[PDB]
C-alpha cells in the first residue's frame, strides 16, 4: 500500500499475506471475508491486490468468476474512457486503461504515479471496487440458504432465530429497499406463534431491542 | 478481456 | 487511526483486526470487550470503526441493534446541527452530517480533513461514542443475571462472593448513584449470616478491604 | 436512517 | 504512551494489551505482575492506564479495592493542591485536579499538554504511582502465607527452602527495615537442624552465597 | 470520589 | 529489499524468511507458492533472492533445475549485452553482467548502486524474472495430473468439478490462447451428462456464473 | 555458467 | 534502551519482556541465559535492567544473591568515586553514585542525561556489568557437575563426550588459563582407552577437529 | 546491525535471536542453517555475531571448532596486517587487529566507527566470513553420508534419488570443479539400470529437467 | 547497601 | 589466540 504529508510506498507485509491466506482457508467465502480483504488492502496498489488474489490456493472456480467480473468492469471503463491519439507530453502521464487498472499493462511505478498525482487517479481503489463487486457475487452465489426459509423453532430462543435471520440476510442478493421489506415483513412473519403474537402486538414501529426484550421470557 | 482462465492476476 | 507534531494517517494493522476478531469470538459480549474495542480503535477514523464492526462474523442480531442505536444518535446529531444553504468556499470544508460521521457519505480524505482541522472536528471519536453506547446497550441486554439475585453461599469465601457481585454490577443498567446505592445496600444485605453480622458490625463507613479482611477467616 | 439491515457499516 | 528530541504520542499497541490481559489471566495477583504492568505502561497517559485497568475480565473485587485506593490518593492530592480562582490565561494551562490525574475529567490532549509541558506535569507517572500502590495492597492482601510460617523440611534442599522464604517475603506487608530483620532472624531461625547448626556457625555476617554453599552437601 | 463501583476507570 | 522520496535499503526480516521457509515446507511446489515468493521479495536485491533460495531445506533437485534455468537466462543476457573495453569513469558505473544480476560477482553496494541509479538498472526484478521462470518450470513439471483427464463424476457437484478443472489448468504448460481453448472446449466436453446437456444448451457464449447456477440443482 | 551444482546461490 | 545520529530513548518492548520471562522459565540458570539477557538489554537504562530483573517469578534465592553482588559492586564504586562538596552548576550534572547506577536514587531522565552526555557516563553498561557478574556467580553456583568428573563412556561417540566436556567447562569457575589447562589435560586424560590412545598419538599440538576426525570411526 | 542515506545502528531484535535459537535447536547443523545465519546477521557488528554465537545452548564441541577456525583466520589477518608504531591522530582511527574484528578488544562504538568510515572497514562482514567458514567446516564434518554412496533404489522414483544426491552433494567437502565432476559422473553412474540406460542414451549434454522427464515413467 | 531483601530492584 | 575454550565469544 501507500500511506501518508507526502505519500510513501511500501509492499504488503508478511503477516498481511499470512492473515489473508489463513482467512481464506478458515472462513472460505463468508460475508465477513469481504471487509477483512478490504481491511488488509487499504491504500493498496493493483500489484498488491493481484498479489492477494494470486496467493489463494484452491477455490479456482470462484477466482475464475472474479476474473470474469473484473473483465466486465474493465471493459465498461474502457467504454466510458475512450482512447486518445498522440504521444504523452514530458510533464504529463497517460490515463489508465482497463488493463492498467488491473495491473496487467502497468508497472508499479506507473500505479504509484497515478495514485500520487494531484488530483489523484485512484487506480487501486477502482480495481478494489471491481474486486469487491466480484467478491459480493461469489459470496451471494455460495450462500446455501434463502431469506424465505428462516423460521423460528418452537423452543428456539428469539436471540438465536434473529441471529440466523440476519446471518442469511447479510448474504442475500437484494437492494437496500428489498432488505428493508424483508426485515419489516419476514422477521415477524416467520416467528413462532408464542412470540409472533407478542411481536404483532408491538406494532411495525418497534425496535429490534424491544422485540428481543419482549420475547426474552418465552 | 483483461483476465484469462488459468493465468495469474495482473499478468500482461 | 491517525497519530501524532503533525498528524499522520495509517490504516488498521493486521494484528489489530485479528485481535478484535479473536476477542469477539472468545469473549462475545462481556463488559471488558468494550475497553478492548476502544483500545483497538484509538484515534481511528469512521472507516476504521466500520472496518472493525463489519469484520464481526455472526452475532448479527446485536450488530443490528448497534445499527439502530447509531441511527438514533445520527438523527439526533442532524437535529442539533441544521443544514445550511450554499456552496462550500474553496478554503473551507462543510460540516459533517450524521451520515458523514458514520462514514457512509464521507470519503477517507474528508474524515482526515475533519480530524486534522484546527479546531478539530473529531468525527472518529463522535462515531466512537455512538458505537460504544450501542455496545453498552448490547452488553447490558445480554447480561444473564441481575444484581438483586447475587447472594453469598454458606461455605463460599467472601472474596468469591464479592467477585460475583461486582461482576454482575459492572453489566447492570443503572446510573452512578444507583450503583452506589446497590453497593452500599445489597452487598452487606445479601451476605451469608456468619459474615453478614461482622459486616453489619463494621458500619456503612468501612472500605471493601476492611470488609474482606474481616470475613477472611470465616 | 444511516444504517440499514443486512447492509455493511459505513455503506452509502 | 509518549516517547522521545520532542515527545511523540502513540496509543497502546495490540500486543501490549494482549500481553497485559494474558498476564492477568495466567498469574492473577502474583508480585511479578506489578513490574510487568509498570513495564507495559512506561510513559503511558492516564487514558492508557485506565485502558489497561478496564480490560481486566473478572477479579472485580480487587479492581474495586484499587478504585478505593485511587480515591484516597486523589483526595489527598486535592488536599495538598488547593483550587485557585480565575480563568486560565491563553498561554497557560490549569493545574490537574485529582480527577484529571485519573483521566476522568481530562481529555487525551490535556494529558499530553501536561506531560509535554516544560517543566513537565507528569500526570501519567503520578496516576501510575497511585495504581501501583493499590496493586501492592492487592498483592499483599491476596498472599496466602506468612513469613513466620516458612520452615525448612528435614530432607528439603536448602535452595528450595530459601526460594520459599524469599517468595513469601516479597509479598509481605513490611517496611525495608522489618524485612531486613526478618531476613537476618527468621531465615536461620527456621532452618532444619543439620543446616541450622552450620548457619549458626557461620555467623550473622555471612552472605547468602556462603550459606547456600555451606548447606549444599546436607 | 473519583472512581465509583461498577463504573469504568477514567469515566467522568 | 529497498523501499521508497529517496530509496532506502533494509535486509530481509526474520518473519519474511520464516514465512518463506514454512511456505516451502507446507505447500512444496504448488502454484500459489510463486505469488507468495514474489510477495515476500518485492523490491528485493539479488542478495535477498539468493538468501531466500539458499534457505530451502531439501528439494535439491528442483533447486538444481532452477540453477540451470538461471544459467540459461544469464547466458542469454550476456549475449544480448556485449562486453565493452575500458576502465569505468569516476562518475559512472559498469553495466551488470549475467553474473552480477545473480549476485555472484556483485556486492550489495553495487546492486544498490544499480537499483538506485536514474534511470534504474533493476537487477533485482530481472533476477526475479529468471527465478520466477524457473519456478514456473518446476511447478509445471511437478504437476501430477493433466488437463485432459479432469472429468466430472456422476454425483459430483458442479462446483467441485470446476474447482478441480481450473486447479489443474493453473499448473498447465500452455500459452494464454491454448488455455482459452482448453476452457472453451474441455470444460463442457468433460462434464457429466445431466449437467453437460444443460451447458450445451446454454451455448459457448455463457459465463461461468451462469453455468454453475444452471447446474446447481443437479 | 553462473550457478553450479552443490554450490550456494549467489556465490562467486 | 537508547539507540542511535542523536540518541533516542524507547521503553522495553512487550516481546523483549515476554522473551526474557520465557527464557527464565524454560532454561532457568543455564549459561546461554547470560548472552540472551545481554542481547535483550543492549543499550538499556538502569530502569530497563531493573524491569527485567523484577519480572522474574520465583528463583528468589538467586535474585537475592544477585542483589548482594550488586551491593558489593556499588559499594566498591562509591569507594573509587568519592563524594564532592557543593551544589551542581546549571550547565553540569552530578556524577552518579552507586545507588544512581542501580536506578534506585536516579530518575529515568537523569539516566538518559548520563548516557547522552559527551563524554557519555554509561550507567546502563556499568549496571549491566554488575548484573552480569552476579549472573555468572549464580550460573557457576547452580552447575550440578564438575569438570573433573566428565569421562567418556566405553561405547559413547567422541562427539557426545566432547559435548558434555565443554558443556561442563562453560559453567566452570575458573580463569582463562585454568580453562586452557583443563582443556589441554583432562580432555585427553578422561577419554576412553580406544580413543585415548589415538589422541595421545596425535600429540598436544592437535586441533579439536583432528581429534574428532581421528576418533570418528571408533 | 547497521542499516541505511547515513548509516544507523540498532541492536539485534528479540525475534532475530529467537529465530536463530529455534533454527539451531530444530535443524542443528544442516546446510541451510548457514544462509539463515547469514540472513539473520546482515549488516551486523562483531558484537551481534558474538551474541548469536553465545546464545547457542549445547553443541559445545562444534562451537569450540568454530572458535579454533576464527583463531586461525584472525592470526592470518594479523600476519597480513602488521602493527605500526605511534599514537593515533585525533582525526584518524587505528586499524583493527584480529582481536578487534572478533569484537574481543573493540567496543561497539569502535566497530560502528570502522563500519561507518569512508572508505568502510567492514569488520562485521570479515568476522562474518571467518564464522561462515567455520560453519562450513562444521557442516561438512557433521555430514553422515558420502557422495560416493548415493545409489538409486530399484523401485525408487528418479525425483527422490536426485533429491538424495544433491542433498549429500551440498554438504560435501569439494571445490566447484570437483562438484561439477561428481555431478557429471556419479549421478548417471549410480542410477538404477532401467533409468541409467535412458540417461546414458541422452548423452552428457542433457539438462537435469530432460533427465527427470525421461525417467518419470519408469 | 543499594538492594535489600524482599524489595524490588531499583527501588529507593 | 583470540578465542579460548569455555570462554564466551567476543570476550577480552
Ligand atoms: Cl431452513
Ligand atoms: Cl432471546
Ligand atoms: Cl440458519
Ligand atoms: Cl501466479
Ligand atoms: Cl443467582
Ligand atoms: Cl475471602
Ligand atoms: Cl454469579
Ligand atoms: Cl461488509
Ligand atoms: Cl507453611
Ligand atoms: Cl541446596
Ligand atoms: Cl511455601
Ligand atoms: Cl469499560
Ligand atoms: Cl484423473
Ligand atoms: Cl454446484
Ligand atoms: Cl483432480
Ligand atoms: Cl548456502
Ligand atoms: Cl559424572
Ligand atoms: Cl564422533
Ligand atoms: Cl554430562
Ligand atoms: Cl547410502
Ligand atoms: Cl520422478
Ligand atoms: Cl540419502
Ligand atoms: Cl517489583
Ligand atoms: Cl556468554
Amino acid at each position: 500500500p501507500i500511506v501518508q504529508g507526502q505519500m510513501v510506498h511500501q509492499a504488503i507485509s508478511p503477516r498481511t499475506l499470512n492473515a489473508w491466506v489463513k482467512v481464506v482457508e478458515e472462513k472460505a467465502f463468508s460475508p465477513e471475508v469481504i471487509p477483512m480483504f478490504s481491511a488488509l488492502s487499504e491504500g493498496a496498489t493493483p500489484q498488491d491486490l493481484n498479489t492477494m488474489l494470486n496467493t489463494v490456493g484452491g477455490h479456482q472456480a470462484a477466482m475464475q468468476m472474479l476474473k470474469e467480473t473484473i473483465n466486465e468492469e474493465a471493459a465498461e471503463w474502457d467504454r466510458l474512457h475512450p482512447v486518445h491519439a498522440g504521444p504523452i507530453a514530458p510533464g504529463q502521464m497517460r490515463e489508465p486503461r482497463g488493463s492498467d487498472i488491473a495491473g496487467t499493462t502497468s508497472t508499479l511505478q506507473e500505479q504509484i504515479g497515478w495514485m500520487t498525482h494531484n488530483p489523484p487517479i485512484p487506480v487501486g481503489e477502482i480495481y478494489k471496487r471491481w474486486i469487491i463487486l466480484g467478491l459480493n457475487k461469489i459470496v451471494r452465489m455460495y450462500s446455501p440458504t434463502s431469506i424465505l426459509d428462516i423460521r423460528q423453532g418452537p423452543k428456539e430462543p428469539f436471540r438465536d432465530y434473529v441471529d440466523r435471520f440476519y446471518k442469511t440476510l447479510r448474504a442475500e442478493q437484494a437492494s437496500q429497499e428489498v432488505k428493508n421489506w424483508m426485515t419489516e415483513t419476514l422477521l415477524v412473519q416467520n416467528a413462532n406463534p408464542d412470540c409472533k403474537t407478542i411481536l404483532k402486538a408491538l406494532g411495525p414501529g418497534a425496535t429490534l431491542e424491544e422485540m428481543m426484550t419482549a420475547c426474552q421470557g418465552v | 478481456p483483461v483476465l484469462f482462465p488459468g493465468q495469474p492476476f495482473g499478468q500482461p
